């Protein structure tokens, strides 16, 4: 059921690309389940590259992120998009773990991953359903777009020389 | 063009060294590459026309106005493009913008019957002007509606008169501009004008582009 | 078709030599194109050259002499008396490159398409008469004369007779070449020419080039000369 | 198909030889596929390499000559040994000559309006035509990779097989001639009526961008 789906994507010619053959023998209820690993992927990948993009740029909040140490989102922003990860103080990284866990656990009770693949019933900006394949088409090829650029950003963030075409 | 350049030309005709006839140009069409080459042709044509003539009178006499005048005749008028003041320069250009948007509204094109040029419609064809917000006496192709009464073989031979001196002289204006800077370039004149300013600039005398 | 008619030429033109092609000219297709047009090419560049032989050997004759025309023109700037060789050296390089430009326009002309379909011809290299240049009553322009005969002297020539005359062209611009190269080795290389030696004098630069020497620009003309 | 490789080579150089390999690297199998498949794959490469050769070739003999490229970024290096310019090129302008070829052949390798890829049954080395599917490419570019002028178009096929050998002498011929000028520029004494030309050079030239590793100990 895998020739199914929306992923075959025209720049390997329309066709599925599994080299390694991962989905020869997968089944129901795994293959929506990688397909819902894959999609979420997309999409905090697609957020993540947005708030990279807004970090390394410097753009920032204005105040104070926890007046009880100091740092504030201007010494946040100042060390970087990832040296920049750290200078948050542990509070407020459970507490945005915390908060998206909710948010995690209260979509997977409403829509399992392995009956919906990756669905969670976001409105529709469409009827027709050849223009939504071809929108679902969009939202995968950027994501994995995204999926790529942030693990790129990443790694030229630590590792300099590596992604030449690098901004900052 | 198709080859019914054998009329403007014997001998010659449908030369077309590089194809371009087929390049789809868009992924608009076959008909659609002919008709936009077409306009291209005759528009550069009417306007290296009109300036190869306007340069003869340039550099003799100028009109006695005030602005775009007093100004040293004894240059090249390429130079003297860039002695015209900023307002002076947006204000000729906008003109002409005015005149190219006007000419490629599609509804005002089929009032007159005809469409646009690579949909089918004629390659040079200039609106009759009377659809305007406000209405003014003057319109720009036969302004005074003298020789719009003449028959279909005089505007036939008229059309292909207008190309085939078109092409006479976009090689008349275009080689007496390389004459100007770089000199010596064509050893038939060698003996008019300066300045090595780019002619292909008209705010170079103002500003720059960074 | 081809090789049948250049033998019978061959004969014509020499009754005792014949047919002489010794590497094997007849038979190399230049572009890919059959013998044929191998046939018409070598035919068309020898009338060509011997053409152009003859009438190098006449200029050569008036330039040695010396026959300078009238006044205004190229030769009043030319010296008076410098040889052939150096009266390519002192014309004007706007004069020089115009006659290139007309000789390869009347080059041109010869080998049209429509120019040969006007008159009824066809191309020299596809089943067509070598060296036959079209008239000139296509060039909108009205033409007071043709360049082959000008004053239409030779309009009731029968065939056999303009056979002959073309055998008689071909063996004089050969006779031609031959003259008009010993005369360009004599007049560059001592020895060669042992009758001609002593006559034309040494030539420096080489005759194998056209921009040897540019020309001074010389404004050589009034009223109206806005063109310095 | 090891019958129309020798087809193929009957019209090569005549039956003067044929399917010449000393080490055979037809009949082979490869990455577990088929002998079809390895074929139009070595033809393909030998296509592509040799086509890649006639453009170095070409591009060697005009930079070596001193025709160089006024604009901006290519008057700033001054030298003349074609390997050196690469050298000194930024690196930014070699990522991209790069990544540019690399485009070229990710489209290349898209089959998408002909039905064969060059392994499953197409023309090797054809790559496809930009406006042939005007609806799945990015955003639309005339000016085909292959005659972007339409020259051949409506062409006799038998003009089209003799250009692919024609291509293929040729492809082959630059290949040993580059190598010969690579070769140049690495050791000095091989090639014959080669020596008085080319400058020494060092910097391991199958590598772009740093060096400093080179073959020295042979
Ligand atoms: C989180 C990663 C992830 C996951 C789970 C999937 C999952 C899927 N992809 Mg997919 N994809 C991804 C990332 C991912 N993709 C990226 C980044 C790209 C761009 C290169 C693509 C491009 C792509 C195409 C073009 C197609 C798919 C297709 C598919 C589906 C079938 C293939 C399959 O089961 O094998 C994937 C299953 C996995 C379990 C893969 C997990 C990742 C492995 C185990 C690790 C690999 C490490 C990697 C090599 C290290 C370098 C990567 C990076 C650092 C640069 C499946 C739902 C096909 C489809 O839907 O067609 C119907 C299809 O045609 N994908
Ligand atoms: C309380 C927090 C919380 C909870 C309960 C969940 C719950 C869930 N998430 Mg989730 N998530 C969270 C926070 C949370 N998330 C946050 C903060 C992020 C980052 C924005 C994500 C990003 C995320 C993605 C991208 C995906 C999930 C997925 C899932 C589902 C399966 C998880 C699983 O199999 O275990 C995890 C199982 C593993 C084997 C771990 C992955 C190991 C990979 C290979 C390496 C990644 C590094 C590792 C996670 C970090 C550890 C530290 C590191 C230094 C080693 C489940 C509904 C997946 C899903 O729904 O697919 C069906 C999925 O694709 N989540
Ligand atoms: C992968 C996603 C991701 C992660 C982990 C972070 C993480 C972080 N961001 Mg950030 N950000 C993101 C995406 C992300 N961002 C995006 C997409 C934007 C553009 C709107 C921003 C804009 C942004 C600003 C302007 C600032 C941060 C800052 C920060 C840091 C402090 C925490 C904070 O105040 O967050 C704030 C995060 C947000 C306001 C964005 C949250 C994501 C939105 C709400 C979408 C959530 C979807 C929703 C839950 C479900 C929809 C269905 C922290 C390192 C601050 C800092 O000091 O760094 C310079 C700061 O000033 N972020
Ligand atoms: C294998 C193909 C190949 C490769 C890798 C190169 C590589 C290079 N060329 Mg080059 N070149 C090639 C073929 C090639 N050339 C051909 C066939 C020509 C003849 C048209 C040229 C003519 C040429 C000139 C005139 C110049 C270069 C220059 C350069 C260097 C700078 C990059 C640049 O601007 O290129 C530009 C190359 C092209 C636009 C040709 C495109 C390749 C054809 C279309 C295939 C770089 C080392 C420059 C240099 O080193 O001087 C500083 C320079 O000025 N090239
Ligand atoms: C040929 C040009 C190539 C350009 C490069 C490129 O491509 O960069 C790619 C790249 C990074 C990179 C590079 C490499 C790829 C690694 C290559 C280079 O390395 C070299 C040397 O090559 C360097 C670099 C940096 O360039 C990164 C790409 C990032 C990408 C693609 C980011 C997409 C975000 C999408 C979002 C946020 C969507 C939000 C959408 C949202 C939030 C919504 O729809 C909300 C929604 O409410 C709506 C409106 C309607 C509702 O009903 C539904 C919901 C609720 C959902
Ligand atoms: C030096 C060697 C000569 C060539 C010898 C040669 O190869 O043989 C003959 C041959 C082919 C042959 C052979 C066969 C005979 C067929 C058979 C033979 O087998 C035997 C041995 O039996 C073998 C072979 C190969 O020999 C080919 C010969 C071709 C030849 C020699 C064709 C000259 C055209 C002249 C022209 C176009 C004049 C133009 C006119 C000119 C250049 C000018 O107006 C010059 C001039 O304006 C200038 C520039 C400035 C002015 O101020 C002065 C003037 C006005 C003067
Ligand atoms: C019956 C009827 O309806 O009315 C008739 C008559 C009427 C009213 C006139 C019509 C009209 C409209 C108009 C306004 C027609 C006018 C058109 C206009 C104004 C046409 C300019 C051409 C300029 C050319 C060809 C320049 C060549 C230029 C040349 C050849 C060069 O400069 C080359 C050259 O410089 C080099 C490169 C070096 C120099 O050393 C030597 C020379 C100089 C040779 C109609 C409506 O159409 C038809
Ligand atoms: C020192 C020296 O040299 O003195 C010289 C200086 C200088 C300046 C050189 C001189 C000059 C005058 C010159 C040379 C004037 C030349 C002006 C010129 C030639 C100006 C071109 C414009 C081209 C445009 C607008 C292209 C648009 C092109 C477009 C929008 C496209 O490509 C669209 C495209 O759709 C096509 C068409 C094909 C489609 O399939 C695909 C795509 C989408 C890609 C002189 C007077 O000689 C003296
Ligand atoms: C259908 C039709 O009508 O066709 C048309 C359409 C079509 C096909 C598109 C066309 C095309 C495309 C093009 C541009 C074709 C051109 C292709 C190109 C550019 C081909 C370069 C080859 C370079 C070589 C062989 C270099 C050899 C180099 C050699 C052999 C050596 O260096 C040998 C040597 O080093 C040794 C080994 C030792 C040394 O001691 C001695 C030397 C140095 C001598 C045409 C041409 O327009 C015709
Ligand atoms: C500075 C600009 C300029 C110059 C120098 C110029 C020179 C010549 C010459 C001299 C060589 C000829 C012989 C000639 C002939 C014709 N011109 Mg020009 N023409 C210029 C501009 C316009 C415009 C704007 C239009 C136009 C037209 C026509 C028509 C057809 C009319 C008809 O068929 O109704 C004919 C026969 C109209 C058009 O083609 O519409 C169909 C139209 O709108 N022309 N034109
Ligand atoms: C560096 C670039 C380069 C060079 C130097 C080069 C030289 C020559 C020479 C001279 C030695 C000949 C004689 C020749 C001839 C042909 N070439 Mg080459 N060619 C180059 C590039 C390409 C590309 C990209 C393609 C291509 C093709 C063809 C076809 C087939 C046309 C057809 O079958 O319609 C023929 C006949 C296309 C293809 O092979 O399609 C199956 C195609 O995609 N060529 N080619």
């Amino acid at each position: 059921a895998v020739t199914d789906l929306v992923g075959a994507s025209t720049e390997v010619s329309n066709k599925v690309w599994d080299p390694l053959k991962l989905s020869e023998n997968m089944d129901e209820s795994n293959l929506k389940l990688v397909r819902a690993a894959e999609l979420k992927h997309c999409r905090v990948a697609m957020l993540a590259t947005v708030g990279w993009l807004w970090t390394a740029t410097g753009t920032h909040f204005e105040g104070m992120l926890s007046t009880s140490s100091g740092v504030s989102f201007a010494d946040v922003a100042a060390a970087g998009p990832l040296l920049g990860a750290a200078k948050v103080p542990a509070a407020g990284i459970w507490q945005m773990i915390a908060a998206i866990g909710a948010l995690e656990v209260y979509w997977e009770n409403k829509y399992p991953a392995a009956e919906c693949g990756g669905d969670f019933g976001v409105p529709r900006v469409t009827q027709d359903p050849a223009k939504f394949k071809e929108i679902q088409l969009a939202e995968l090829k950027n994501g994995r777009l995204a999926m790529i650029g942030i693990i790129s950003f990443a790694c030229a963030e630590a590792i300099p020389g590596s992604v030449p075409f690098y901004p900052f | 063009l198709p080859e019914l350049s054998k009329k403007l030309n014997p001998v010659l005709g449908y030369w077309d060294p590089l194809n371009l006839a087929e390049l789809n140009f868009w992924g608009a069409g076959d008909d659609a590459t002919v008709g936009f080459l077409r306009h291209a042709e005759i528009k550069h044509g009417r306007v290296a026309m009109a300036a190869f003539v306007g340069y003869c009178v340039q550099s003799n006499v100028h009109f006695p106005w005030a602005p775009f005048n007093s100004i040293p005749t004894n240059i090249a008028p390429a130079e003297q493009w860039a002695q015209l003041p900023e307002a002076a320069k947006w204000q000729i250009i906008l003109f002409v913008g005015f005149l190219e948007v006007y000419s490629e509204h599609s509804f005002i094109l089929e009032k007159y019957g005809q469409k646009h040029y690579m949909k089918g419609g004629k390659p040079g064809f200039f609106p009759d002007f009377d659809t305007m917000v406000h209405p003014v006496p003057l319109n720009l192709w036969d302004p005074l509606k003298a020789y719009k009464g003449a028959s279909a073989e005089r505007k036939a031979d008229g059309l292909l008169k207008e190309v085939n001196n078109g092409r006479l002289a976009m090689i008349g204006i275009m080689g007496f501009c390389a004459e100007a800077r770089v000199p010596g370039a064509v050893p038939a004149l060698s003996n008019i004008a300066h300045y090595a300013g780019d002619p292909m600039a008209p705010f170079a005398a103002n500003f720059h582009l960074p | 078709s081809a090789k049948a008619d250049l033998e019978a030429f061959a004969k014509e033109c020499n009754p005792v030599v014949g047919y002489w092609d010794p590497l094997g000219l007849a038979d190399l297709p230049l572009w890919g194109q059959d013998q044929d047009a191998v046939i018409g090419w070598l035919r068309h560049s020898e009338i060509k050259h011997g053409r152009i032989a003859m009438a190098g050997f006449v200029g050569y004759i008036a330039h040695a002499n010396g026959f300078r025309f009238g006044g205004i023109g190229p030769q009043n700037v030319v010296p008076e008396g410098a040889s052939a060789p150096e009266v390519w050296d002192s014309i004007p390089f706007l004069a020089k490159l115009q006659i290139i430009g007309a000789i390869g326009v009347l080059e041109h002309i010869s080998e049209d398409k429509n120019f040969l379909a006007a008159d009824g011809m066809k191309h020299y290299m596809r089943g067509g008469k070598p060296g036959y240049f079209p008239t000139f009553s296509a060039n909108v322009h009205p033409m007071p004369l043709n360049l082959f005969d000008p004053f239409k002297w030779s309009k009731n020539a029968s065939p056999e007779k303009k056979a002959k005359g073309l055998v008689t062209e071909t063996n004089n611009g050969r006779l031609a070449m031959l003259g008009l190269f010993g005369f360009l080795s004599e007049s560059k290389i001592p020895g060669s020419v042992p009758a001609l030696s002593g006559i034309i004098p040494s030539y420096d630069g080489d005759y194998m080039q056209p921009f040897l020497p540019t020309g001074p620009d010389t404004s050589l003309w009034t009223i109206g000369n806005l063109w310095a | 198909e090891s019958l129309s490789d020798l087809k193929t080579l009957a019209t090569g150089l005549n039956p003067v030889v044929g399917y010449w390999d000393p080490l055979k690297l037809g009949e082979a199998e490869f990455w577990d596929n088929t002998n079809e498949e390895t074929i139009g794959w070595l033809r393909h490469a030998e296509i592509k390499h040799g086509r890649v050769a006639m453009a170095g070739f070409v591009g060697f003999i005009v930079q070596a000559n001193g025709i160089k490229f006024p604009w901006a970024p290519f008057n700033a290096i001054t030298s003349t040994s074609p390997p050196e310019q690469w050298d000194q090129l930024p690196d930014a302008a070699k990522w991209q000559i790069i990544l540019g070829v690399g485009f070229l052949e990710w489209w290349s390798e898209i089959r998408v309006d002909g039905t064969p890829h060059y392994m499953k049954g197409g023309k090797p080395g054809y790559v496809p035509d930009f406006d042939a599917t005007p609806d799945q490419l990015p955003h639309w570019v005339g000016l085909n990779l292959y005659d972007p002028l339409k020259w051949s178009k409506g062409a006799s096929a038998e003009k089209k097989q003799k250009g692919l050998l024609t291509e293929l002498n040729n492809g082959r011929l630059a290949m040993l001639g580059i190598m010969g000028f690579v070769s140049e520029a690495k050791v000095p004494g091989s090639v014959p009526l080669l020596k008085g030309l080319v400058a020494p050079y060092t910097g391991e030239v199958m590598a772009p961008f740093a060096t400093d590793i080179d073959w020295s100990s042979w």
